[PDB]
């Protein structure tokens, strides 16, 4: 039991690491609505 | 935002253009106005002779 408490219960804490390591990537991409998206508002401004 | 005004700008200008065909061109007060003075010439040359 001292394995998985010390290693592979860390090893499926790394399978739940999987959310704080994409949530990089979904964070960022609501980032992307201020950013490629929220430019492409600010271009909408120009066009008005 | 700063230059995309222009293209627009000029449309409050294109119609200044057309008031100015009012003002500048087709005048009333002055340009017609002069034959309420030229006239009295006309007519006060003519009357004197």
């Amino acid at each position: 039991i001292t394995i998985p408490k010390n290693w592979l219960d860390f090893g499926w804490d790394i399978m739940t690491l999987d959310a704080r390591q994409t949530m990089d990537n979904i964070e960022t991409i609501i980032n992307e609505f201020p950013e490629d998206f929220g430019t492409m508002l600010k271009s909408i401004d120009p066009r008005a | 935002k700063k230059g995309w005004d222009i293209l627009t700008k000029s449309a409050d200008m294109f119609i200044n253009d057309l008031t100015s065909r009012i003002d500048s061109g087709v005048n009333d007060v002055r340009g017609f106005f002069t034959g309420l003075a030229s006239d009295l010439n006309e007519w006060g040359g003519n009357v004197a002779s």
